[PDB]
RNA sequence: AUUCUGGUGUCCUAGGCGUAGAGGAACCACACCAAUCCAUCCCGAACUUGGUGGUUAAACUCUACUGCGGUGACGAUACUGUAGGGGAGGUCCUGCGGAAAAAUAGCUCGACGCCAGGAU
RNA sequence: GGCCCUCGAGUGCAAAGGCAGAAGGGAGCUUGACUGCAAGACCCACCCGUCGAGCAGGGACGAAAGUCGGCCUUAGUGAU
């Protein structure tokens, strides 16, 4: 659960997810990487669960990197309660991901195995991801 | 009863009366801290009945 | 006139021109001021021994120190001053050179276990300080009449640059070094 | 506060309110290092056809 | 020493120059050779000038270059002499970055007593 | 009429630093002393006063290079005015019109006005 | 005490906007925290609020030009 450490303010707005993610398009560390297509609000439970499942299929060697970190909070109001009377406490933290953004990077395994691994990591996530080789 | 408005009269135009152009004490009400400046204020100021620029004595 | 100051301007002016090879005489490294600091902590409470310490240093030369005050202690009081600390002289001119060389002759024989001052103890850009654990090094002090034994230091402020220039300046001045 | 600063022909008040002293058109000049001025200039001839 | 003195000039100038109709008397001072000049309202040109660098009274003056009380007293009449020749009564006397004490004050004294009341 | 040095602006980082060199005939600055004018919360460091016997070293002024700082396109792209369209999945696509920021090419080591004094 | 970025400090009290030889820090002298007003604007349903060139008198400070009718600005308040 990749939670932020004491941010400025507690609760904040929803905004929205216009535009393509331009910056997190490039690959730094890995040679293979998982990249997003549809925008979504990706919880830390979804990140961690992707990272675990991808790690399980690394096996002999090869290092994995995450490139998305949540930051934004989301509040669900006290369960079964009428409208109004302030906001609720933040339950979970989410990464606003837009189209064409890197989620996971990986290097140092055979292209056989990396592709197998990212299938599982794709299956754990809520969005239509895709595999990208470049580095 | 800690910081108080106070009654700066004049020592110039002390209370006189008769002869149409009546004297009529000028006055200024303004604030001082009672604790800070325990001795009474004694500022110089304009008084439109004196026509000068008198000493404005403090009282109560 | 002091034995340093008369010999300094006559003999000691063109001497350091040989080593460093300067253009003009004025740029040949020299002393601008001496600052005799004495930063006391407990003298905020009671400053009678501190007043005595003022008289101690003024009766060496004639020139007196200034009563130092702190940057920020603990007070709301904005219109008037904060918490006092200690004393500091600012020496210049003839009296500067007087106090400078007669410190080395009259005062330094009184300090025991004194091989000398540290040679590699400069700031970098040609300035220096020397610290003494007692302010009873001077000839005038007597250890029974003083209120409190409170040490001190002396800052030598020169127009120098390299670390070889300050050490050689002190050598020409006449200071008993270490190593 | 003084976002804009007072220029020529122009008063500046107790609240940093900037008001014109004379007739004429308003001018927002460039002050030097990253600030703004305001001066006022009357205009010579104004023709009507 | 000179570094700090331009600050002293700018502080006074930016306060002095701000209000219009400025026939200002600008005095200078130096280790050698003392100078002074009067400047336009719009700050374009200068109306009347005087100095120990100038040829008239520099040959009449005794001291080498001319920063002293005597020569300044002489200049204080000559600077007020040119102004009334031009036809300018009141001016705005400027320090120019020097504390108002000795030579500048002596200059002001002869400037006042001449007829040039500023 | 032209060029310097000293004073005053318009113009404010195409105008600022660094590096490298150069200037004392003048002007400008550092070194001499301080009864007195006057001064130091101490100190002629500074302010001030009286003198000159040194110097272009520091500052200041002037000539260079782009090392930095600064400014900075064209093209595209994001975005958006207006007229439409696709998706239930939450935003996307089109015509018509405006158009960044960033990045880079490249541009810069001031310009220009008046006055005082010197030189052609 | 020296060096180096230089305004990230401070600005009685929350924040925002401001403030360099300064609106920030120190000293000298004082009381414009003054009477009589006021062209003209801003803000608005009304009630209310806000800025004010300038003139008149009588002062303050300065050599002078000038600056001063409270506070660096926006809260510290109630009609009849």
């Amino acid at each position: 659960m990749l939670s932020p450490k004491r941010t400025r303010f507690r609760k904040q707005h929803r905004g929205r997810m216009k535009g393509i993610s331009y910056r997190g398009n490039r690959i730094c560390f890995g040679r293979y990487a998982l990249q997003a297509l549809e925008p979504a609000w990706i919880t830390s439970r979804q990140i961690e669960a992707g990272r675990r499942a991808m790690t399980r299929n690394a096996r002999r060697g090869g290092k994995i990197w995450v490139r998305i970190f949540p930051d934004k909070p989301v509040t669900v109001r006290p369960a079964e309660t009428r409208m109004g009377s302030g906001k609720g406490s933040p339950e979970y933290w989410v990464a606003v991901v837009k189209p064409g953004r890197i989620l996971y990077e990986i290097s140092g395994v055979a292209e056989n195995i990396a592709r197998r691994a990212v299938a599982i990591a794709a299956s754990k996530m809520p969005i239509r991801t895709q595999f990208i080789i470049s580095g | 009863d800690v910081r108080v408005k106070v009654i700066l009269e004049c020592t110039g135009c002390v209370r006189k009366s008769v002869n149409k152009g009546s004297r009529g004490v000028s006055r200024y009400i303004t604030q001082k801290n009672r604790h800070n400046t325990p001795s009474r204020l004694e500022l110089r100021k304009f008084c439109p009945y004196c026509y000068k620029h008198t000493i404005h004595g403090e009282i109560k | 006139i002091n034995r340093l100051k008369t010999n300094y301007i006559e003999k000691m002016v063109p001497l350091l021109k040989e080593e460093f090879s300067y253009s003009n005489i004025l740029e040949v490294p020299k002393v601008v001021k001496i600052v005799v600091n004495c930063g006391i902590g407990d003298a905020s409470q009671n400053a009678k021994g501190l007043d005595a310490a003022i008289n101690e240093l003024a009766l060496i030369t004639g020139q007196r120190p200034v009563k130092t005050k702190a940057k920020t202690s603990i007070a709301g009081f904005k219109v008037r001053e904060g918490m006092t600390l200690g004393i500091a002289v600012t020496l210049r001119g003839n009296l500067m050179y007087s106090f400078l060389d007669r410190l080395i002759n009259l005062a330094l024989p009184r300090t025991r276990d004194f091989q000398g001052v540290n040679p590699n103890s400069f700031d970098g850009h040609g300035n220096y300080s020397v610290g003494f654990r007692e302010q009873s090094v001077f000839p005038e002090i007597k250890p029974e009449i003083v209120g409190k034994a409170r040490g001190m230091d002396v800052c030598i402020t020169t127009t120098a640059k390299t670390d070889k220039e300050a050490y050689k300046l002190l050598s020409l001045m006449g200071m008993p070094f270490r190593e | 506060g003084t976002k804009f600063h007072p220029g020529k022909n122009v008063g500046i008040g107790k609240d940093h309110t900037i008001f014109a002293l004379i007739d004429g058109l308003v001018k927002f000049e460039k002050y030097g290092p990253d600030k703004k001025k305001v001066s006022v200039y009357p205009r010579e001839i104004q023709p009507e056809n | 020493r000179r570094e700090d003195r331009t600050a002293r000039h700018v502080r006074i100038r930016k306060k002095v120059e701000g209000t219009p109709e400025r026939p200002r008397l600008c005095v200078f001072r130096s280790n050698k050779h003392l100078y002074v000049q009067v400047i336009d309202d719009t700050k374009m040109h200068t109306l009347a000038a005087a100095s120990t660098m100038q040829k008239a009274i520099s040959e009449n003056i005794d001291y080498s270059a001319g920063p002293t009380v005597e020569v300044a007293q002489k200049i204080g009449e000559m600077i007020a002499k040119s102004c009334l020749e031009k036809g300018i009564t009141k001016v705005a006397f400027d320090r120019g970055g020097y504390p108002y004490h000795g030579r500048v004050k002596a200059l002001a004294d002869a400037a006042r007593e001449h007829g040039l009341v500023f």
